[PDB]
């Protein structure tokens, strides 16, 4: 049977759209957790930036004068 | 016939396009013209046999 | 206008089908032609410097 | 999409609003239930009751025949007129 | 060679095929929709062989089949091109459009013009595909003329409004001062380079393309609805909203965009080709995104939200990035076209309405529609690992960390903001709160071919950012070294538009009305260039 | 100003339309329903403070300045009804409206296609052509000198008459064709 | 078939597959089954068509045009020799337009051969196309849409003249 | 193609946001006359609706259950 | 049918071929691929100076 | 149709402009023409030019899409003043201050990308080090020639 | 993002202009520097059709990891630890880069402190 | 107070904020009426021929006609050379002509002093 129109009140709701709704919506949060813990650095980071006045002056070649 | 939407809009337009790509375009110089494929070392040519001789070994970073 | 274009298709495929159907039997029977050399002393008719059946018999008769 | 109506559901829905507003009473009301000689009401009290209806059949009643649907019946008769039911 | 070359032409062939039926026709039909809908599947069945044997072997070839013409030294054949950008975008235009059919024999059930409908978006379809294959100029002036006038036979579909012939009259007058420029372009290659064909130009390698390259902004400016030349877009929603789900959220508007990224050899040698590109691009994705947020047709700030998107991309071509912009493409046709189908959804569902502030109480009631659309909006804001990170995340990382023009890279960060805030509007004004809408509920979506249309999308949203960013071969060098405060810039602007917009959302409630400033009627009547630019204009 | 039948709006007209005007631009501005009704029964308040103005300057000079009201506090895009003038479905399906007339130029055999509805249609012709010179001399006869005033047409009188010019009104194509 | 020697095609090496992962590729597979089902029945109607044309073998010909002499030894308002002249340079001319077309499909069937190193592995086409388009400008460009032997022979002298200072002007 | 109405007996505005607007407007001497026509959006099956933050963690629950499953069975699948 | 096999219509079929002909020719005998003089330089005149 | 209901030259006397008035079927007092300068009006009754967009809509209409009426004399930019082309709408800003704000803004933006552009900004690295001179074959180098040794060392 | 303000509100003379450096000569201070190597051959990068921004002094590790993609069609998830050799030789390049930008810019206030020394002492 | 609405020629001045419409007196009433009359008038006369079955063509519209007419008929006898005509017919009718045979000329000019100069970059064009 369709949907029967209804008058000021909360339409029928069908099982099969409100459990694919909510698979859909587990299958989302699965997939964004899913590859933040296999990946966790396509968003945080991949690699340490270093810090440029942390470097000596040997490694970097400065004579003192 | 019952899956003949397959056979008369893709089997027979492959045949009809296979024939006409066959036999008049690579016939044609110049009209079919493919960039080649990408060789890395270390592999084998499957026209001369020619094996490509590898890498260098590495200064491991790692 | 289901009738103009019912005979629009008519009138074109009457002559269309079997003139298809001729140019697909001249391909298949008689054929596509193959490039030779002149030999020595062969002057050639004028029609027979082209390819294709259809444009020798149209450079033969009309042309 | 798009359900069709009849002057029993344009009546019925028309009186349902009437019956839902404050300044009627919903045992006066009756489908010829003049707004002005019977109910109280103030023609602005009509103009909310006309804009009532639009807003509850989704379209809009111009003012030269907004302003002089007097009874329900006329609303029922001009929603009818304009959305053609009993076809 | 064999397969990859027949597989090709099969899937244009194929595409053709209905055609012939619906000009070939004496009956009324068993379902033609039907029909062109199972076309355009196996037709993207077949032309998945093409992609994976580039995925495997990397093979290209051009097929020049058919001589046509030759004007004394320009030898024009029918050139197909089947390079990474052909291999890419034929099968995501033809899932996308896959899905729009499936969607539209829903949707336009109640048309008699059903079939000429699927005709003229079959059309569009097949003239879009010429368009993306084409490796002469020629044959992409015919297919950007054709996409450019089944614009105006879709936008102009229901003909006896005026609204749709003026938005259709209005489309063509700007998709023809772009083809200016694009003329403009042919002149200059003609000219210098004697040729169309796009491998004598990328072999000559000219310096001096300033001005060609000025021509294909000023056509990209008119088909991509870049500033400027803009507001047909705007206008471009009062066709069907499958057409302006399919032609100008995935398909077409991003023609002037694929443009510049196919001559991407003559962009990489010109600095000042890509300053012009970097600040139109900035200046669009300001300006559009800015008008998004005080719209309240729905379909208005789905076309600002794409056309935003649209100058994120011309943003990332003059970046000189542009592998990533054609990942945005492919990224952004998936969650476009699928929301669109969500907020057609909900205009069918609520009896013709686009309007979002008679919206609300959707989240239960349609709860698919209310799902995708918030998985669309997610996708659009730039979500982690979604179909929209892999494309939109690079794009801000590879623009903050690298030469770029500040206050454009700036701009481009405020554009991040606005998305997440229009985002969340439809979120808001659209699913959640109370119903807004009358009181006949014809709530409804239960037909298999809208489940299934947004379906298919919904499996292209989550996983195919994902699929495409890790099969594709690399093209350059991504940079991944960056500090905290710098790779995590993307994010960080997005969940303060989150936020600030969720701020704006709980203003709604409160019981005071203040009296609108500057900056709203400003931004409410689209920055006041269709005001002045539509009445002034036409009166010289 | 420009109406039909009526050749101006009366001052309570004015008053009318200037009230649904600024409920539906308050609609606009105040989008969820609870928040527009509070401020719909403080604006129901702010009317209905001078509804009993006898001095017509001062209720006209009220009107004038609560126009002035309006003007400054309107909405740019007020919610438009889409079959409403303005919408987004205004005038959408006058590519369906054909007109009546053209039945008249088919083919007789898909005309025989709905025996019935022709047969039933011609007698609607018939009943036109006979009823058009009644109803000419019902309006030569009733209409004074120097052509009408008003746009108002007049009924039908007696038992057996159909009201004066009664075709595009009655023959009109529907709303969804 | 084609001349190979004007039409340059180098010897292709294609690399040995080596599948590593356990997964099989789909690639094999549909290229078996489109050996076997297309591959196949195309070339048997094209033997039978083959033979059709077998049964019945012709010949046609690539016409010989025998130099006349040139409008340079053609005397001045003389049509019956300026005409052969002109039907001589006209032929000449439309040849010289498909032997630039020639180098044209040589370059650009090299840009996509080589792909991306073709900035380094065409220059000998581009060298040739650059020379052939140098001769193509020095012979036909700017003649007009009269163009005749008359045009190509003025615009020939003034070049020559040209040349003639230059040189005469550097010693 | 008759339709069954609901009642107009049992769309009362006592506890929705429409009564809070009936206090506010007595607050200063006034009276609202279209709450039961409004009442409906409030009740039934559409009050109580979520917010924003709780729209987006819609299938978070078993999304993060299948997820803790599906990384139990891969870290007992590596050994 | 007629304008589609019309034989060889303004002869470019045979200008191709020709041109086929000839670069054949002067790419194997060492010959440049066209001159830059449409006609031989011996055989021109140059007005005196 | 004959002439007297055509339009005729220019009206000098008022007693013409009484004809013409009675002509175009609309009130003597309401009826302007355009004045006689040559530029070929005639008798054409200057319209208030006003475009039909601002009509009422609701209105049972003779022409519907262009709202207007029959024996209505129309406005000579008639097919320029229709709804599928320029309109005179009143907007709530003025037309003034749109310009001013339209212009400002778009004058404000490309000041800030030409000063931006004048002060470009970029990350803290040193140049992209290609071995084998810069990559001088593979950037379309001659191979018989040689270019100068470009060589990077380690750091 | 503080360099910008550094330039552009500070002085430029002790900062390294971007468009042309480095202007020190890079054997100034480095006592027997050695020169970088290239393991991927150029015929073999030009087998490999590698991009012209691609051929940078590290092409081989993405040979590897392009061979490794051909070879593990159609698992597109088998090659992470050739992409993460690849990029974190990149990476290197990367601070390679930065190590130039720093060394110039210590130089430069060598320089500073050499003029300073100058006009303070003469 | 507020913001006055200035109206412009492309955005005009609303009804309801125009001073002429409060008018109520005696002859802006004799105004609506008349032109509520020659309105009926025009209607009645119109539906009259609009209704009618034995009419079976297009009802012509002497307004409509009228206007084709003087858009395309009665231009030439009412066109008279004064001031504002001339001058405006030589602004408007060579001026532009002026300025695109300057601005041709010039640049084919500074082309030709370039190209036999031989200063031009002209490597490819060979279609010309
Ligand atoms: C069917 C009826 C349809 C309707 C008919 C009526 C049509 C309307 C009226 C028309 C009236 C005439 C008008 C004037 C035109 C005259 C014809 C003409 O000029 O032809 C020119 C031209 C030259 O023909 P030709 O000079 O005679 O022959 C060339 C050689 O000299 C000689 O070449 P050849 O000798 O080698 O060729 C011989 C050929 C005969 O020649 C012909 O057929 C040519 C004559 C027909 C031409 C028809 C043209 C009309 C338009 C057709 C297309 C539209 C149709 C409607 C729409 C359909 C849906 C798209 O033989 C065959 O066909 C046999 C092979 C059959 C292959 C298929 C099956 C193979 C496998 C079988 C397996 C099963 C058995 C296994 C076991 C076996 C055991 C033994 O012919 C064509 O162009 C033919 C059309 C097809 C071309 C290729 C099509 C595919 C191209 C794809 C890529 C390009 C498009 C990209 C699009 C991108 C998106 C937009
Ligand atoms: C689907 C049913 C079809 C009909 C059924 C019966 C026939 C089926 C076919 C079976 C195979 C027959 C043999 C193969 C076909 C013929 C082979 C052959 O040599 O053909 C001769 C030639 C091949 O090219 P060619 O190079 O030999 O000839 C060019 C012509 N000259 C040299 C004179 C200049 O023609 C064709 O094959 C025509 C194919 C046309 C395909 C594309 C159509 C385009 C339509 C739009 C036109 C405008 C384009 C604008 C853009 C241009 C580019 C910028
Ligand atoms: C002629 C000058 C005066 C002008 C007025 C003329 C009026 C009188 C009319 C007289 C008759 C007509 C004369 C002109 C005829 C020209 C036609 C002709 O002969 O063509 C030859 C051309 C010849 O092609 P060709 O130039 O490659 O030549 C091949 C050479 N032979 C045949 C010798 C090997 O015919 C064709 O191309 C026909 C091939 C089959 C049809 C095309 C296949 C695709 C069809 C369209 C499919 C859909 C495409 C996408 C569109 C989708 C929808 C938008
Ligand atoms: C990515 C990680 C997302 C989760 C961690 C960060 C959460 C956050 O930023 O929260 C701010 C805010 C919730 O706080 P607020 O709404 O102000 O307080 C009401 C209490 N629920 O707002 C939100 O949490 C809503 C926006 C979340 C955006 C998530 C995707 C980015
Ligand atoms: C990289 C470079 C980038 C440069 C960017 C900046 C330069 C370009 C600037 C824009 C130029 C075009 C815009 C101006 C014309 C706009 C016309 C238009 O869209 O008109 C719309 C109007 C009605 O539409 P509208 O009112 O919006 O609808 C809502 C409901 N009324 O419709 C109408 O009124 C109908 C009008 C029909 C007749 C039009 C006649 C005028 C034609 C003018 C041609 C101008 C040619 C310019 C050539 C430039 C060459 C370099
Ligand atoms: C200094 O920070 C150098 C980086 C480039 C210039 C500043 C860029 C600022 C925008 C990026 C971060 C935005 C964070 C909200």
């Amino acid at each position: 049977a369709h949907i029967e129109p209804r008058y000021r009140q909360f339409p029928q709701l069908t099982r099969s759209q409100v459990i694919q709704a909510e698979f859909f919506s587990a299958t989302m949060w699965f997939w964004i957790l899913w590859r933040f813990w296999h990946d966790s650095d396509a968003v945080l980071g991949h690699f340490p930036y270093p810090d440029p006045s942390q470097w000596t002056d040997e490694e970097l070649g400065i004579p003192p004068d | 016939r019952h899956s003949i939407f397959a056979f008369t809009h893709v089997l027979i337009p492959v045949w009809i396009i296979h024939y006409y790509l066959k036999y008049h375009v690579t016939t044609k110089p110049y009209t079919i013209v493919e960039k080649k494929p990408r060789i890395f070392p270390g592999d084998t040519i499957l026209e001369t046999g020619e094996v490509i001789p590898p890498m260098k070994e590495f200064p491991d970073q790692h | 206008d289901k009738r103009f274009l019912k005979l629009l298709r008519f009138y074109i495929l009457l002559t269309g089908i079997p003139v298809v159907i001729g140019i697909t039997l001249i391909n298949v029977f008689i054929g596509e032609a193959e490039l030779a050399e002149i030999p020595e002393g062969y002057v050639p008719e004028h029609w027979e410097y082209f390819k294709h059946p259809i444009s020798r018999w149209i450079a033969r008769t009309f042309f | 999409d798009a359900p069709p109506l009849t002057l029993e559901g344009i009546k019925d829905r028309v009186l349902y609003v009437l019956k839902l507003y404050d300044k009627i009473d919903p045992e006066k009301l009756s489908v010829n239930s003049h707004f002005m000689k019977d109910l109280g009401l103030d023609s602005l009290d009509q103009v909310e009751i006309i804009m009532a209806m639009e807003d509850e059949f989704g379209f809009e009643i111009p003012d030269i025949d907004a302003e002089k649907l007097m009874c329900p019946q006329e609303i029922v008769d001009y929603i009818a007129d304009k959305k053609d039911v009993y076809e | 060679m064999n397969l990859f070359s027949s597989l090709t032409l099969v899937t244009l062939i194929l595409l053709t095929m209905p055609i012939a039926a619906i000009n070939f026709n004496t009956h009324k039909f068993t379902n033609y929709p039907l029909y062109v809908k199972t076309t355009i599947s196996c037709a993207f069945i077949t032309s998945m062989i093409p992609t994976m044997m580039f995925i495997h072997t990397g093979q290209e070839m051009i097929i020049s089949n058919w001589h046509w013409l030759t004007i004394q030294t320009l030898k024009l054949s029918l050139s197909f091109k089947m390079d990474f950008f052909s291999m890419m975008f034929v099968p995501v235009a033809l899932f996308v459009t896959w899905s729009i059919m499936e969607f539209s024999m829903w949707y336009m059930h109640s048309d008699p013009n059903i079939n000429q409908f699927f005709k003229y978006l079959l059309l569009f379809l097949i003239t879009m595909l010429i368009l993306v294959t084409a490796n002469n100029l020629f044959q992409l002036f015919i297919g950007w003329e054709g996409v450019g006038i089944m614009s105006f036979l879709l936008i102009g579909w229901w003909y006896g409004r005026t609204d749709a012939n003026t938005a259709a009259l209005q489309a063509i007058l700007y998709n023809r001062i772009g083809d200016i420029g694009f003329i403009l372009a042919m002149a200059w290659f003609l000219i210098n380079l004697n040729t169309w064909d796009l491998q004598q130009i990328f072999m000559l390698n000219p310096n001096d393309s300033n001005l060609p390259l000025m021509g294909l902004i000023l056509a990209a400016t008119g088909k991509s609805a870049q500033f400027g030349l803009h507001p047909w877009l705007p206008s471009a929603m009062e066709g069907p909203t499958p057409v302006s789900a399919l032609l100008h959220s995935s398909t077409m508007v991003v023609a002037g965009i694929f443009l510049l990224i196919r001559f991407y050899p003559l962009t990489e040698n010109n600095k000042f080709g890509q300053s012009i590109m970097l600040c139109l691009g900035a200046m669009t994705t300001l300006f559009t995104a800015m008008c998004a947020l005080t719209q309240n047709d729905i379909k208005k700030i789905i076309a600002f939200s794409t056309s935003s998107q649209l100058g994120l991309m011309m943003v990332t071509i003059g970046i000189n990035q542009p592998h990533l912009a054609f990942l945005h493409i492919c990224t952004h046709a998936f969650f476009k076209a699928m929301l669109f189908m969500c907020s057609g959804s909900i205009i069918h569902s609520l009896n013709d309405e686009q309007d979002i502030r008679k919206m609300g109480g959707l989240f239960k009631a349609m709860p698919f529609t209310t799902t995708a659309l918030i998985i669309g909006s997610l996708a659009l804001t730039g979500m982690p690992f979604l179909t929209g990170f892999y494309s939109k995340d690079l794009i801000i990382e590879s623009a903050n960390t690298s030469y770029t023009n500040a206050w454009a890279l700036l701009m481009t960060l405020v554009a991040t903001s606005f998305t997440a805030i229009y985002s969340t509007r439809i979120i808001f004004f659209a699913l959640l709160g109370q119903p807004r809408f009358p009181t006949l509920i014809n709530i409804n979506e239960n037909n298999p071919f809208l489940i299934n249309s947004i379906k298919r999308l919904l499996i292209g949203s989550l996983f195919a950012g994902f699929i495409i960013s890790n099969n594709i071969p690399p093209m350059t060098i991504p940079q991944m070294t960056m500090p905290h405060y710098l790779k995590m810039t993307a994010l960080t602007v997005t969940i303060l538009g989150f936020i600030l917009a969720l701020e704006i959302s709980n203003t709604t409630h409160y019981l005071k009305f203040n009296y609108p400033s500057n900056t709203f009627k400003f931004s409410n009547l689209l920055g006041y260039y269709p005001t002045i630019m539509h009445r002034l204009t036409p009166y010289m | 100003a420009f109406l039909p039948s009526a050749a101006y709006l009366t001052h309570q007209q004015k008053v009318l339309q200037l009230y649904k005007r600024a409920l539906r631009h308050l609609e606009s501005r105040c989008v969820h329903r609870d928040k527009y009704r509070y401020f719909a029964c403080l604006l129901r308040a702010r009317f209905d403070e001078h509804k009993n103005e006898k001095d017509m300057v001062k209720a006209t000079q009220l009107l004038r300045e609560a126009e002035k009201e309006f003007w400054h506090g309107q909405h740019p895009q007020p919610y438009i009804f889409p079959e409403s003038p303005g919408g987004t479905s205004y005038e959408r399906y006058e590519c369906y409206k054909v007109p009546e007339w053209c039945l008249d130029d088919w083919h007789p055999s898909e005309k025989a296609m709905y025996p019935d509805y022709f047969a039933k249609r011609e007698q609607w012709k018939k009943l036109r052509r006979e009823s058009w010179e009644r109803e000419v001399k019902q309006l030569q006869e009733e209409t004074p000198v120097g052509g009408p005033r008003t746009e108002a047409l007049p009924p039908a009188r007696k038992q057996g008459d159909l009201p004066p010019l009664w075709w595009h009104i009655v023959t009109r194509p529907r709303e969804r064709p | 078939s084609w001349d190979k020697d004007v039409y340059p095609e180098p010897p292709r090496r294609t690399p040995a597959p080596s599948p590593q992962t356990s997964l099989p590729n789909p690639i094999t597979y549909l290229t078996k089954a489109f050996d076997l089902l297309v591959d196949r029945p195309v070339t048997l109607v094209r033997e039978f068509i083959e033979r059709q044309h077998a049964k019945n073998k012709y010949y046609y010909y690539h016409r010989e045009f025998r130099r006349v002499p040139d409008i340079t030894e053609c005397h001045e308002k003389d049509v019956l020799c300026m005409f052969e002249a002109e039907m001589q340079w006209k032929r000449d001319y439309k040849v010289d337009q498909e032997i630039v077309n020639i180098i044209q499909e040589r370059l650009k069937a090299c840009q996509q051969r080589e792909g991306e190193s073709h900035r380094q592995n065409c220059a000998k086409e581009l060298q040739q196309f650059t020379q052939v388009v140098k001769a193509y400008q020095d012979r036909y460009h700017d003649l007009g849409a009269h163009y005749s032997a008359r045009k190509c022979l003025a615009k020939q002298k003034q070049r020559m003249l040209a040349e003639r200072k230059a040189t005469k002007e550097a010693a | 193609s008759k339709m069954e109405l609901p009642d107009y007996k049992q769309w009362k505005i006592e506890g929705t946001p429409l009564e809070t607007v009936q206090e506010k407007l007595a607050a200063r001497g006034l009276r609202d006359p279209w709450g039961r026509n409004e009442a409906w959006r409030y009740m039934g099956g559409f009050a109580n609706n979520v917010s924003f933050v709780g729209a987006l963690l819609k299938g978070f629950k078993w999304g993060f259950a299948a997820f803790v499953v599906a990384v139990g069975a891969e870290y007992y699948l590596e050994s | 049918t007629f304008v589609a096999y019309l034989p060889d219509y303004r002869m470019q079929e045979w200008a191709r071929r020709e041109a086929e002909r000839l670069v054949k020719y002067r790419e194997a005998h060492g010959l440049p691929l066209m001159e830059s003089n449409c006609f031989d330089p011996s055989k021109i005149q140059l007005p005196e100076d | 149709i004959t002439k007297d209901m055509l339009p005729g030259p220019y009206p000098k006397t008022p007693e013409e402009r009484a004809a013409a008035a009675k002509k175009y079927n609309m009130r003597v007092e309401d009826y302007e023409p355009y004045p006689d300068d040559g530029m070929g009006y005639g008798d054409y009754p200057k319209l208030p030019d006003r475009s039909q967009q601002e009509r009422d809509p609701w209105y049972d209409w003779d022409h519907p899409d262009l709202r207007l009426n029959w024996g209505e004399p129309m406005h000579w930019d008639l097919d320029m003043y229709i709804r599928n082309r320029v309109d005179t709408s009143p907007t709530p800003v003025n037309w003034n201050l749109m310009c001013k704000h339209l212009f400002g803004f778009v004058a404000f933006m490309l000041f800030m990308f030409w000063v931006g552009e004048t002060y470009p900004t970029y990350q803290p690295v040193g140049p992209k080090q290609y071995p084998y001179n810069n990559l001088y074959l593979e950037r379309g180098g001659d191979p018989n020639k040689e270019p100068e040794p470009v060589v990077h060392y380690e750091i | 993002g503080a360099h910008l303000a550094r330039r552009y509100l500070g002085d430029a003379s002790v900062e390294p202009e971007p468009l042309r450096m480095p202007t020190f000569p890079p054997d100034y201070g480095f006592p027997e520097r050695k020169e970088r190597e290239m393991v991927a051959t150029q015929q073999e990068m030009n087998d490999a059709q590698l991009v012209l921004q691609q051929r940078d002094y590290c092409a081989h590790y993405l040979i590897r990891f392009l061979k490794c993609k051909r070879d593990s069609f159609p698992n597109f998830l088998a090659c992470k630890h050739e992409q993460h050799d690849w990029d974190y030789c990149e990476h290197l390049d990367y601070v390679k880069r930065m190590k130039e930008f720093e060394r110039e810019r210590r130089l430069l206030q060598r320089k500073k402190r050499r003029e300073q020394r100058e006009a303070d002492m003469a | 107070s507020f913001p006055k609405y200035e109206p412009s020629r492309l955005a005009s001045l609303p009804t309801t904020l125009d001073p002429a419409e409060y008018d109520i007196s005696s002859e802006t009433r004799k105004a609506q009426a008349e032109r509520l009359a020659i309105r009926s008038r025009l209607k009645r006369e119109y539906q009259l021929q609009y209704n009618d079955p034995s009419r079976r063509g297009v009802v012509e519209d002497p307004a409509l006609i009228r206007w084709t007419c003087a858009r395309s008929a009665n231009v030439y006898p009412n066109f008279r050379p004064n001031t504002k005509t001339s001058l405006l017919g030589a602004l408007f009718g060579i001026g532009p002509l002026i300025f695109w045979y300057y601005v041709f000329k010039t640049d084919r000019d500074r082309k030709e002093k370039l190209i036999q100069e031989g200063k031009l970059d002209r490597t490819f064009n060979i279609s010309y």
